[PDB]
This record gives C-alpha cells, structure tokens and sequence, in this order.
C-alpha cells in the first residue's frame, strides 16, 4: 500500500505570552482532530510555520491532542518563519507596497504573502497543500475539503471562498466611481466580492505550471494592475488574491461560503448597513467556521 | 497590523502619513467618519 499524503498548514507565530491565539489555536486543532477521518495508508501532514518559541508552545499544545482519537498517521512540520521569509522576499517584494500595513516595504510583511509563493516554498514532492487561519472551527472531516481540487476547471490554480464583508466594495471605491456599471466588489451572485484567505486550496503543481500565474507575480504585472484598479490594502495575500481574481477570475475555484464561514461583522458598523447582508449571507450545513476580527465563534 | 481607513480615499491603514483629506461613506461625519 503506497502510503498517501495530505498536506495542511497554519501560520503560528507570535503565540508566547499570548493566550488569545493560543486558545483560537486550541479550538481549531481539537476540531480538526476530532473530526478527522482517514484511511490506513493515508497520512496527514501538519506544517507550522513559526519562530523558535512559537514552534515550543505548538508543540506543547500538539502532545496533547496526538494521537487522534480516530487512530489515522499524523505527521508535524516546522518551517522556519525567518527562512521563509528570506525565500520569499525576492518573489514577494513588488507586491508588498500596494498589500501591507502600510508603506513601504519590510522584512516583518514578507509572510503574509506565503500563500502567493508557496509553489516555490515547498518541496517538489508536494503537488498540494491547503493553508488554514487558526481561528477556524472544523464542523467535519478535513478529508472532505481535498475533493474540492478535482472541481477545479482547466486554468484554476487555487481554491478559495469569496470574503463575506463589504471591505473590498470600499477598496475600490475610486475604480467603483470610475467605472459605474463593474462587478468589481459588489456582493454575489453576479458581483465579484473579493476574497477572503482563510481557507485556501493551493494546487502548487497548477501554480508551477501555469503562465498567466507565473505572469501576475512579476513586478511590471503586479503594478500595471494595482494602478488600474487604484487598489491598496493591508490584507496581504488576501488583497493579492482579491485584485488579480478581478482581472482574471479563471484562475480561481470559488469554494462555497460553507467551507469558510466569516462571522467578522466589522464592515457593517463602519458604513454598510444597507448592504450587508447581500456580502454576509451563507446557508446550507456550515463545514468551517471562521472567527475573523477576534470574533468569539459560536457552540 | 494597522486599523483599516474608514475613509474612501488615501491609503489602506487610518491615518495614512500621506492623506490629508477624508471622504466618508454615506451616512458617516468626521475625520474618522464617526457620526
Ligand atoms: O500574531 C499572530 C497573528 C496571526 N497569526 C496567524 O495568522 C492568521 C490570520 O490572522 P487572524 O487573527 O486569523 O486574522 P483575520 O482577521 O482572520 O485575518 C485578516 O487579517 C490578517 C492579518 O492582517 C490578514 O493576513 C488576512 O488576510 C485578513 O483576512 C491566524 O489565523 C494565525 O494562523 C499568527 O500566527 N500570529
Ligand atoms: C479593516 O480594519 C478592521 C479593524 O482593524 C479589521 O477588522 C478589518 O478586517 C476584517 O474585515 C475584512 C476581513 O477580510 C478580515 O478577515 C477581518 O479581520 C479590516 O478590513
Ligand atoms: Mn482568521
């Protein structure tokens, strides 16, 4: 039996002497764990990245939910914030005055973008791996969502979920104004909301072997389309995601609001009532809850 | 992190050292659009 494997990562740094993430990080991975179900030839691999005291308190953590209930092989990665960092840098740098807090260009916003590059970050061997937030509550089996890759259409290279707030219907207000009949950040079915990176699908192989995608990270590529969209933010590769899936939507697989339920509702007291609730809408039986904006998640 | 400009121009983070005006969404007053 050629043993198969299935690849996860969580960002966790920052986490000593912060018990907020600490207990977002506990819910998720119980979750997780408890949910999980896999066959015997199968592997589940958990990839961290984080620096040397965060990589302790993940650990510490970890020992206490491994072994999973369910019996199945669990296998846990460190990866290196700061080598990361330096990988990234030179792929990343262009992009990072137009997504990061706030201007212009530093070492310590490299990371946010990891998801961009990741096809270049992780090892050849592996063809897919599916970044998670660690303020998420698993509803089911993670096993579930990898099925997701085989509805990609031919082109796609990522898998991601549309952001459930109005905030990129304000980022693009100017293009909005100059433009008053564009999709660009109106909410679904027709309008195009952006995205939120919470739950990603990264089909590394697809990303490797795509040219439009190889394109849009180049730098001359990155600012023809923020200067045409006149679009900044500070979300990272959310923003990045967000902007290049307004010029070329062919590229992303929209995974329904089930498998990434926001419940940030920040947007909506800072002036957009009216709309919304076109933005936030989800039904159907919810598979990942998402508590972004340190937004307490429900039992 | 930086606090997301309520604002409609200028930059992505409140306070942005390189904006001096602030255009409100409807509805919103002030120069953090707080009434
Ligand atoms: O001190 C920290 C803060 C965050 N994280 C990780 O980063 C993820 C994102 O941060 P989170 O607190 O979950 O923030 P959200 O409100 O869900 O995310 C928004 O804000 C993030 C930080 O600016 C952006 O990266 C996202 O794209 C944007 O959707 C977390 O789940 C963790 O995995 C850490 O490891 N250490
Ligand atoms: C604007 O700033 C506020 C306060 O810092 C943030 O809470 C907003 O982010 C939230 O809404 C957009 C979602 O994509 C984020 O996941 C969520 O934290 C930010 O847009
Ligand atoms: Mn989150």
């Amino acid at each position: 039996v050629v043993p198969v494997d299935y690849h996860l990562l969580m960002m966790f740094t920052k986490a000593e002497h912060n018990a907020p993430l600490q207990a977002k990080a506990r819910v998720a991975l119980s979750s997780l764990l408890r949910l999980a179900k896999f066959e015997a030839h199968e592997v589940l691999n958990l990839h961290f990245v984080s620096e040397e005291a965060s990589r302790e308190v993940a650990k510490a953590l970890l020992r206490e939910l491994l072994p999973p209930a369910a019996g199945f092989k669990c296998k846990v990665i460190f990866h290196d914030v700061a080598v990361l960092t330096d990988k990234l840098f030179p792929v990343v740098e262009a992009m990072q005055k137009y997504f990061s807090a706030g201007s212009g260009t530093y070492y310590s916003d490299s990371i946010f973008f990891l998801s961009v590059a990741m096809h270049q970050i992780m090892p050849k061997e592996i063809p897919r791996i599916i970044q998670l937030d660690l303020d998420l509550k698993y509803k089911t089996n993670i096993r579930e969502l990898f099925e997701e890759f085989d509805n990609f259409l031919p082109g796609a290279v990522i898998g991601i979920a549309r952001e459930m707030q109005p905030v990129y219907r304000h980022t693009f207000w100017q293009f909005r104004h100059e433009n008053p009949k564009t999709r660009v950040g109106d909410p679904p079915p027709e309008g195009l909301p952006g995205f939120n990176s919470g739950v990603m699908l990264l089909n590394l192989e697809a990303m490797r072997q795509s040219p439009l995608y190889s394109h849009l990270l180049e730098p001359s590529w990155v600012q023809q389309l923020a200067d045409k969209y006149h679009f900044r933010g500070h979300l990272g590769d959310q923003d990045f995601f967000t902007m290049i899936g307004m010029e070329h939507p062919e590229l992303f697989h929209v995974l329904d609001c089930t498998w990434n339920r926001q419940l940030c509702t920040w947007w909506r007291d800072h002036g957009y009532s009216d709309v919304f609730q076109a933005y936030f809408r989800c039904e159907g039986h919810v598979k990942i809850y998402h508590g972004n904006c340190n937004t307490p998640i429900p039992e | 992190q930086c606090e997301s400009n309520p604002c409609l121009n200028g930059g992505s983070c409140k306070d942005d050292i390189n904006s001096y005006e602030c255009w409100c969404p409807f509805g919103f007053e002030g120069k953090n659009c707080e009434l």
